[PDB]
């Protein structure tokens, strides 16, 4: 009765609503029959068929434009009818006429396949409280990411500029990777999610194309939240070393320090940064108000990772066999990845078994295997 | 008989002006097609009674 | 897993209202540059249209 309720109303809207549209689309055309009917005769006669496809190099203000079009021959078109040259400036694909070439509106634009990477085609369906505890080291995310987003109010009756970037960072495994993505489920705003590894190229000029790009669609698309994930992986990552070494690193780093800021005036480009080597960065990107309030992650303390692995094993099949609190003993000072990998692996002996449950046993043996992994590219033993 | 105008009616269907083979990047809903003509560049260009 | 399973069906049959909804939606739409003021630009840019400079 629980997801009934919710889908009861739900469905038959989205059924109603579908309908509608049906019965409608010949409605659509009836409060006029002179009115815009007759204009849309005017427009098409004008266009014509085919619309030759341009690329418009530049504008002059006398009505005409050079076009340079990708099948080679360069025109020097006006720009007459159904146009206005506020939506022209370079860049643009236009619709050209078959006989003498004007531009009769502009309707084409086309995506990058890096902006196809860039640009996310989820909304995240987890969200905060799946890593959660440590949760006061979150409201330093959210009180600078996602609150002057929701509020201006409270940024107004102090006055001044709002918040602008944070840098995350501490130990690997420890949450940094959902914290961003957990944010920005919550503000539903336009979530940019860019790798280190892909800012590192093997190729030079369009290492700097790439980065200058991002805040440039950023700010255009505004309000936007710019993840770049891992920055820690500038300078561990690297191909060839004759179009890749110093030279595209430095490159790189002096373009995204104009971005963020520099002096371009763009959009809302919050920042989430995570990393782990901070000391790999510029003193012009680990400046102030380009990081504001910076948060430092450590290891969970014993009674946070209480907190952390009651989240996991609420999705789990459970027993009143199964004890929490002994799982806790063990482990001293683990990442939240750690404790992860050890629920995900307790069904993995569930699965083993092909049996339905998950008894302390399970929770026991994986957490065994989990401390094989720590100890065991280690060969000391005891502390040498 | 059916031979003889089989012969004389291909002698007309034979004559073209050139009939191409395109690609659909992406349909636009004012009923157009933008089409990229596999060695030329792109034209949007209206689209018959069958389709 | 009865209880659940009945409202798994019943969420798939919905996505497909969707997926008609923005074939409906996009069978009957309109596209512009510049709108009203631009319906004038039309008559004289036709004048100018027939001769060549372009
Ligand atoms: N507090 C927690 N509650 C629930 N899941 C957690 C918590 N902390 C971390 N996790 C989980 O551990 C996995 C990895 O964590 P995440 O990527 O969010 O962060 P991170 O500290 O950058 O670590 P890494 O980058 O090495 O994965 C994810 O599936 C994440 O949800």
């Amino acid at each position: 009765r629980c997801k009934l309720k919710l889908l009861r109303m739900e469905r038959i809207k989205d059924h109603l609503l579908l309908e509608e549209e049906f019965v409608s689309n010949s409605e659509i055309l009836k409060p006029f029959e002179k009115k815009q009917e007759e204009e849309k005769k005017q427009l098409e006669e004008i266009r014509g068929n085919p619309l030759s496809i341009g690329t418009l190099e530049e504008i002059i203000d006398d009505d005409h434009a050079i076009v340079t079009s990708p099948t080679m021959p360069d025109y020097y078109v006006s720009i007459l009818s159904f146009v206005d040259k506020e939506l022209l400036e370079p860049g643009c694909s236009v619709l050209l006429h078959h006989k003498t070439m004007s531009i009769v509106g502009v309707l084409q634009d086309d995506a990058d396949p890096m902006v196809s990477v860039m640009k996310m085609d989820k909304s995240p369906t987890e969200s905060y409280s799946d890593i959660g505890g440590l949760e006061s080291q979150i409201q330093e995310i959210k009180e600078s990411v996602e609150l002057p987003l929701t509020h201006p109010e409270l940024y107004e009756e102090m006055g001044i500029k709002p918040p602008k970037g944070v840098i995350l960072y501490g130990a690997p495994g420890t949450g940094k990777t959902l914290l961003a993505k957990a944010v920005a489920n919550q503000t539903s705003a336009t979530f940019l999610r860019i790798v280190g590894s892909e800012l590192i190229q093997k190729y030079l000029g369009d290492g700097p194309r790439l980065c200058r790009q991002i805040f440039k669609v950023a700010g255009e698309n505004a309000p936007s939240i710019v993840f770049i994930d891992e920055i820690d992986a500038i300078g561990t990552k690297r191909y060839d070393s004759n179009s890749g070494g110093e030279r595209e690193i430095q490159r790189t780093m002096l373009e995204l320090l104009n971005q963020l800021d520099g002096f371009d005036d763009r959009g809302d480009v919050k920042v989430i940064m995570a990393t782990n080597k901070i000391e790999t960065l510029d003193p012009a990107l680990i400046r102030p108000g380009r990081i504001d309030r910076k948060i430092l992650f450590e290891n969970p303390d014993l009674s946070t990772k209480k907190k952390i692995l009651g989240i996991h094993t609420s999705k789990m099949n459970l027993s009143e066999d199964v004890n929490l609190e002994t799982l806790v003993t063990t482990k001293d000072d683990l990442s939240g990845a750690d404790i992860q990998a050890m629920c995900t692996e307790a069904g993995l002996l569930a699965l083993r078994e092909r049996r339905m449950q998950v008894t302390a046993e399970d929770f026991k043996q994986a957490k065994e295997r989990v401390m094989k992994n720590k100890v065991e590219e280690n060969l000391e033993g005891l502390y040498l | 008989n059916d031979k003889v105008r089989f012969i004389k009616d291909e002698l007309r269907l034979l004559q073209e002006p050139g009939s191409y083979v395109g690609e659909v990047i992406k349909i636009v809903s004012d009923k157009k097609v933008l089409v990229k003509v596999q060695p030329e560049g792109k034209y949007i260009v209206d689209v018959a009674k069958d389709i | 897993a009865a209880p659940y399973a009945a409202k798994l069906k019943q969420t798939e049959n919905d996505l497909k209202d969707i997926e008609a909804r923005i074939k409906e939606k996009a069978g009957v739409k309109e596209s512009d540059t510049g709108l009203a003021p631009s319906h004038l630009w039309d008559i004289m840019g036709d004048r100018q249209r027939l001769g060549e400079e372009h």
